[PDB]
């Protein structure tokens, strides 16, 4: 599996094109100091800019999968969940 | 004190016979960025006698015509990745420009060696190449740097780039740590952090010259 499963994935949810620009690994308490939730392991946060200036980001589990587990959009003062497994 | 000099006790130390195998076939049979002409981009534009300021980052980008062997830079007419327009903001908010290139050689031309931890990946596959040997090679770069440069900045942004802090002598080097420039992290620290101005100030207070961050 590799981004383009997650660009089709993350797509579907938003009904538009999505394009995942950088993949950034984070550690558990680094995903707690960000969205309030501890998972159990490191997660992978691919971002994009959008055109009408939107910032989505989908958390995935490591390699070799890239499991989804949230997709977030950017709001002013934290994030808007638009997927979650819990 | 050469890079030559430093890839050579490097290679003396470890046999990375299997990696250069591994990446030789790799080449061969995927997309694999950078292109095999820029994995070592960040060492040819930074001297390790020019080193001032060493930023880590993580794995190239893995999309088309994005990594060309630096950390967070891009090609000059490729998207601004969300990190890097974070970067940005920061510094026209800290040191006061704006940035209209995305393409980061003149940092690495002022002394900042912008180094991947794993310098090679996959296309659209993160940290594909994660423990094949960088972190080997990377480690014992991170290390000569502290062991025979005096009074350098080393910028750690997030938790995987921070635990490098085990071998930085951080009696003799300047350590500036923060959460990530990604937007899942930056508006939780990494605004008004000023790494630029801080690594600067420091910089000036060990008689360096500052780092022209600006174009």
């Amino acid at each position: 599996k590799n981004i383009e499963d997650l660009n089709k994935f993350a797509s579907k949810i938003l009904e538009t094109e999505i394009s995942f620009e950088e993949s950034i690994t984070f550690t558990p308490d680094e995903v707690e100091e960000n969205i309030g939730e501890k998972p159990n392991r490191d997660k992978i946060c691919h971002s994009t800019s959008l055109e009408d200036g939107r910032v989505i980001m989908l958390l995935t589990e490591l390699e070799p999968n890239y499991t989804p587990w949230k997709l977030l959009e950017l709001e002013e003062d934290g994030f808007k969940e638009l997927y979650s497994k819990s | 004190m050469e890079w030559s000099q430093i890839f050579h006790d490097i290679t003396t130390k470890h046999d990375f016979k299997a990696m250069h195998d591994f990446l030789e076939k790799e080449y061969s049979t995927a997309i694999v960025y950078p292109d095999r002409e820029n994995i070592y981009q960040a060492f040819d534009l930074t001297p390790f006698e020019n080193i001032k300021v060493v930023i880590l980052g993580q794995d190239p980008y893995h999309g088309p015509n994005q990594a060309h062997g630096l950390a967070f830079s891009v090609q000059p007419n490729a998207k601004f990745p969300p990190s890097l327009r974070n970067m940005y903001k920061e510094l026209a908010d800290d040191i006061g420009c704006v940035r209209q290139t995305p393409h980061l050689q003149d940092w690495a031309r002022e002394g900042v060696l912008l180094l991947n931890t794993v310098l090679t990946v996959r296309q659209g596959e993160a940290n594909s190449h994660r423990d094949i040997g960088w972190e080997t090679f990377t480690d014992e770069i991170i290390k000569a740097v502290s062991d025979y440069k005096e009074h350098v900045v080393f910028i750690l942004w997030g938790k995987p780039a921070q635990q490098k802090i085990k071998l930085i002598d951080t009696s003799k080097h300047c350590i500036i740590k923060s959460v990530h420039p990604s937007p899942l992290s930056a508006y939780r620290g990494f605004f008004g952090s000023k790494p630029y101005s801080k690594a600067n100030t420091y910089l000036e207070s060990v008689g360096k010259s500052p780092i022209n961050w600006c174009e």
